[PDB]
């Protein structure tokens, strides 16, 4: 830590000691059902874009690796979470949004996006956690004579808020004379068809889009990845895993009075202080394992290779590895004498260390 | 129905998150009812729909089951899906359909293609009941509290934080508001939410016991 | 605002004004000497026992080595300031068991041997007036382990790698140096500050001091009881002003308040995102794969490093100010206590 | 700019401590002028004879 | 005419505060110190002002420096003439030479230049596509403008950090000089000093 080979007389702050964890804890709620991703990705027909349907998924074990076997897609396009870590962590609800669009407007399904579908049919929020799966469906969603079972909306009087449906069919008016249910001058029908044909280009093919909207750990978790729970051990330095969040620390019994809608406790540095066990209704503190600073008291290397070690701010019972307890921690390797000399190496609150002849050894004194 | 105007008296503070904080001062920015606001008092002895202006604070100091249910929407006479909450002594039914609301919708003590239907535990249980309705990002959030009340003339003095009760993925357009009355004399307070910044105090037991505005008076800006 | 009372001195070319009596006045000057010595662990602050954050932090070179060097230099400089102010007398003098000094009562400034920490009455008033932050110079990990009431500010300070080191000289040693200086000043005079202590009666010492200011020494020998009574009344007034007024010691309380506020700001800075998706490092590591978590972790690392550098820079500036104040206090100990000063308003 | 203020809120309390440092300097300037010039207790006057 | 630098400083959030003591009160304090020194001597710095003729006060000042007081009483007219000529020479050197007051001018110039640099730092891109925030808002979508605005925010915060640190160091220097000026007021004006070259 000095980046040299010969050190001088003094006290040097070298490093920090920490207690390493011995075990590992995984705690997930006991759910046995399987999430029905198989019936979402296959259907005879999906819904139209203006009347997109949303399926709620909850209280089941979700395996996200079987989604690839259900549809031939490339773009597993995700924003706030990686596609490869969806089994290691858990949510409170999953919402699957199903519709069939044109291939040219797949890029409009993104947070902070505008256009026609993104403004008048299906709008995504700015803080969107969750992700999009889109695949080509020219085999099932096309006809040589044209496909007129899929509708979209041209324009609206105002923009459309995120996660909102408007299925009502009223004739638009852009003037003073009322339409009165007649599509005459300045009056148009709002919904018109894609009109799919197999002879269209690659940008005008039908695309099937499923949007999985994930809401994070603000509630008791219901949708969980496939992982095995472990027995809970307390008063030990472990590596816990409570509903997808990792960490290292010591779990103890808690006296905090959680309200029944609360399951997490947070400290002023926005770190987790208390947790609720997902299996049994139990509140546990999270206190980090033992740590501190280590100072090395030495004479010169041309005098001796003997050193003393000061563990700062801790008792000698707390340290894992002549022992004297000062007010600056406690000191191992130097004996305490009932004599008083002038200060040679300053240790702490009125204690100094020296290399004396009473064989030469390192002594500590007031 | 009879109208009166009264002061809010630092009511309408709710928990903004499901996170336990103890003995701390926390600053949040959300749709809150401002302190000492001008809320309105309705005596329904008799009725168009009330506006839903970026959230609604609702208060009722009566008893029994004379008050139940709400209607949210933007064109309640069909041709648009609307949100309906109906209460009883056992069950809460929450439905999002097109419906056929009349000019005076009410429930007798003695409807189209739709998706969302919900069955839940009763929302309802000297008894002042406070509700906060919010509609953010396609989610309808309902907070509530029940407290003992001494005088029924005005809203009480002090703080009573509103715990979060139901979050729903409704996803409709809500502009107007209607209250259902059970018919075999009911008075209620209505106020409107505004996007303000609050400074809240969590005591040693994790309960919000005090809160300060940030644009009421210059002393509140100084405390911010 | 009013600048002061309006006065019109009567000047004539043949008129003079000469005083006929005097007052003996005891005033109080308060000077800061040292401040809190702190040490910061970078790995526990920026990363918090995360391996990936430490591996990305190793690519930033030697920022944390030189921040640790600056904090160690400040901590050594504080003990140097205390040593140059207080540890100035060569020998530990003692007052005689007889307590007659010409009628001058030094009972409230001499130490009392009943208490273990042998401090005087005025020193006890000064210690009880300035409340302390109860910093990390007393060990608290056993107390931070036992979850009593709520989580403290000091426990959350030390859990994130911020530690307070104890000073080298305890308060007993500072009180012993003060008692040695007081005993030497009362018994010998100014002779102990320029060689060996030569004893002299206290009345003859005060006659020497009046001869230093231009007053003939028979004035003391004729008004000794009046001067001793005025000194005793002024000491009692100083005691009553310390017992009643608590705002006179605002400089040392300001030092304590600044040193606590900077550490509280350093702890509260850990909740910021700095453009990342989260402030919690484990949420970023669990939710995202390697490249994207590397980007977010780098953003958090840059923000925490900038905040820690800001803390170290303001600590260096405050250390320079405290060193200037300690040099002034050492000069005042040398020239007011160990001698008699002819400098006006010094 | 509202979006800039929303993105600036994620940087914590840098603005507060910059404001605190500048306020400390501003108070210190007045303290400097007070400790140099305001040393006399009363406002003395020179007589009209010169 | 054209836009001033002061308006450009004020339109970007930088404000100059007025001092608590106006120049009239500083001149009143200086006048009180001069009147007390001229009439009383050093007696007004230790309590109540005690009048004395100025010739006898100057004889006290001569006895302070080791010269016997009859020298002034025998050369009073010559001493008064030499003092009047020296005051007139101070008058002429202040009327002619303009470079004597360079320290206070440098104090003014540094504080002007720091604010001018802080205003001029607003035209930098810091790696973004534009220094204008509204052009970044109008020319990009949410994520790209968030990246560019984050770059501009870090650059402007770093420049303002540099300004505040320079101001703190200069404030320390000014406080040291003010402490020296207060000591010289208490010792040279309110008394006679025996310290050499002080
Ligand atoms: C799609 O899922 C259904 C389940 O409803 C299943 O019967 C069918 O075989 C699946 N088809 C393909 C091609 O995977
Ligand atoms: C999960 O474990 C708890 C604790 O024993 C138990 O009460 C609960 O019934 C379990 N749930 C299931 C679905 O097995
Ligand atoms: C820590 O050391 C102190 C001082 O010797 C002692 O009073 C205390 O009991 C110790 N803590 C333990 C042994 O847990
Ligand atoms: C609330 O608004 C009504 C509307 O006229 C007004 O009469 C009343 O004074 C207001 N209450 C206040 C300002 O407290
Ligand atoms: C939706 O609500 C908004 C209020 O924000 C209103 O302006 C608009 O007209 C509503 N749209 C419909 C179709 O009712
Ligand atoms: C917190 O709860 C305890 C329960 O014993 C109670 O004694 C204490 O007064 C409460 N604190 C409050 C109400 O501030
Ligand atoms: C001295 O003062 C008196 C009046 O105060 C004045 O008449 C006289 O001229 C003065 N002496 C001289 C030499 O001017
Ligand atoms: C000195 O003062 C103390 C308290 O101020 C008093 O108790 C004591 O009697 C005094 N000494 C003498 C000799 O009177």
């Amino acid at each position: 830590t000095l980046k040299s080979f010969t050190v001088e007389k003094g006290i040097y702050q070298t490093s920090n000691f920490r207690v390493q964890p011995t075990e590992s804890i995984v705690r997930f709620p006991n759910i046995t059902n399987l999430c029905p991703f198989h019936e979402v990705f296959n259907a005879t027909t999906f819904a139209s874009v203006y009347a997109w349907n949303r399926k709620r998924i909850s209280n089941c074990v979700a395996d996200y690796s079987v989604i690839y076997n259900f549809a031939p897609f490339f773009a597993f396009k995700c924003y706030g979470v990686s596609p490869t870590k969806l089994n290691d962590l858990c949510f409170t609800n999953v919402y699957a949004d199903s519709f069939v669009i044109r291939g040219n407007e797949v890029s409009q399904i993104a947070p902070g996006q505008t256009g026609n579908i993104a403004d008048y049919n299906y709008k995504l929020p700015d803080d969107f956690t969750g992700c999009v799966i889109a695949w080509n469906s020219n085999k099932l969603d096309s006809k040589p004579s044209g496909n007129y079972n899929y509708l979209y909306r041209l324009l609206r009087k105002s923009k459309l808020k995120p996660f909102e449906r408007d299925i009502s069919t009223e004739i638009y008016q852009a003037g003073n004379k009322p339409c009165n249910g007649v599509a005459g001058p300045n009056c148009y029908s709002p919904l018109q068809s894609y009109g799919f044909r197999p002879t269209y280009g690659v940008g005008h093919q039908p695309y099937r889009v499923v949007v999985l909207s994930f809401e994070l750990l603000h509630a008791p978790a219901t949708v969980c990845g496939p992982k095995k729970s472990t027995n809970l051990v307390k008063n030990k330095c472990v590596n816990f895993n409570f509903n997808g969040l990792t960490g290292t620390g010591v779990l103890t019994e808690s006296n905090k009075k959680f309200l029944p809608f609360q399951q997490f406790g947070r400290d002023i540095a926005d770190t987790t202080d208390a947790v609720r066990d997902p299996q049994t209704l139990e509140i546990l503190d999270i206190t980090p394992c033992s740590f501190g600073g280590v100072s090395v008291i030495t004479p010169g290397t041309n005098t001796s290779n003997q050193v003393a070690v000061l563990y700062q701010g801790v008792n000698c019972t707390e340290v894992p590895v002549n022992v004297f307890q000062t007010r600056a921690g406690c000191l191992i390797g130097a004996e305490y004498v009932n004599n008083s000399y002038e200060c040679d190496i300053p240790i702490g609150a009125g204690i100094c260390a020296s290399y004396q002849t009473q064989s030469q050894s390192i002594i500590a004194y007031t | 129905r009879t109208q009166s105007y009264t002061n809010s008296f630092t009511r309408g503070v709710y928990y903004p998150d499901k996170v336990f904080r103890s003995s701390v001062l926390h600053s949040t920015h959300d749709l809150f009812l401002p302190f000492f606001s001008n809320v309105t008092w309705f005596h329904a002895i008799h009725n168009p729909a009330l506006p839903f202006n970026d959230g609604v604070y609702f208060a009722s100091t009566e008893k029994s089951n004379i008050i139940r249910g709400w209607i949210f929407g933007t064109t309640l006479d069909s041709k648009t899906q609307s949100l309906l909450i109906v209460n009883n002594a056992t069950n809460v039914v929450i439905k999002v359909c097109e419906f056929q609301f009349c000019n005076d919708p009410f429930l007798d003590v003695y409807a189209n293609n739709c998706t969302f239907e919900y069955v839940s535990q009763p929302f309802l249980m000297k008894n002042l009941r406070e509700f906060v309705f919010k509609n953010i990002d396609g989610y309808f959030k309902i907070y509530s509290k029940h407290t003992p009340i001494n005088l029924e003339r005005d809203l009480p003095q002090g703080f009573s934080a509103l715990e979060p009760l139901v979050d729903l993925p409704i996803g409709i357009n809500i502009t107007r508001f209607q209250t259902l009355l059970a018919l075999h004399a009911a008075a209620y307070y209505v106020g409107y939410l505004q996007p303000r910044t609050f400074l809240l105090k969590y005591n040693e037991n994790g309960t919000i016991t005090d809160a300060v505005d940030c644009a009421l008076d210059p002393l509140s800006e100084t405390k911010c | 605002m009013s600048l002061g009372a309006e006065n019109s001195v009567a000047y004539s070319n043949n008129s003079i004004a000469i005083p006929t009596n005097f007052t003996i006045s005891v005033t109080t000057e308060i000077l800061p000497v040292s401040m809190t010595k702190t040490s910061v662990d970078c790995t526990m602050y920026i990363c918090g026992d995360s391996t990936e954050c430490s591996n990305l932090l190793l690519q930033y070179g030697s920022f944390c080595t030189q921040l640790k060097r600056a904090l160690t230099g400040i901590a050594v400089e504080q003990d140097k300031n205390t040593q140059e102010v207080f540890a100035q007398v060569k020998q530990i003098y003692k007052t005689p068991p007889i307590k007659y000094f010409g009628g001058f009562n030094f009972s409230q400034i001499l130490p009392d041997p009943s208490k273990p920490s042998k401090r005087s009455f005025i020193e006890d008033l000064l210690f009880n007036k300035v409340t302390l932050a109860d910093a990390g110079f007393i060990k608290q990990y056993g107390d931070c382990l036992g979850d009593i009431a709520a989580r403290d500010l000091i426990c959350a300070q030390k859990f994130n790698g911020l530690t307070v080191l104890p000073p080298l000289l305890t308060d007993e040693m500072i009180a012993q140096y003060t008692s040695a200086l007081l005993a030497g000043t009362i018994t010998s005079g100014w002779t102990f500050g320029a060689g060996a202590a030569l004893q002299i009666p206290f009345a003859m010492q005060m006659a020497y001091r009046f001869n230093g200011i231009g007053v003939t020494q028979n004035v003391l020998y004729e008004n000794q009881k009046l001067i001793a009574n005025q000194f005793n009344s002024a000491i009692g007034k100083i005691q009553d002003s310390l017992s009643s007024t608590a705002s006179a010691l605002g400089k040392l309380q300001d030092v304590v308040n600044h040193n606590a506020q900077a550490l509280n700001t350093l702890v509260k800075q850990l909740s910021s995102k700095f453009g990342a998706i989260s402030s919690v490092l484990n949420d970023i590591l669990s939710r995202l794969d390697k490249v994207e978590a590397e980007v977010q972790i780098d953003r958090l690392i840059t923000g925490r490093l900038q905040s820690l550098q800001t803390y170290v820079t303001q600590q260096l500036i405050r250390a320079a100010e405290i060193r200037a104040s300690a040099n002034l206090a050492a000069t005042k100990m040398s020239e007011c206590v160990l001698g008699q000063s002819k400098r006006v308003d010094f």
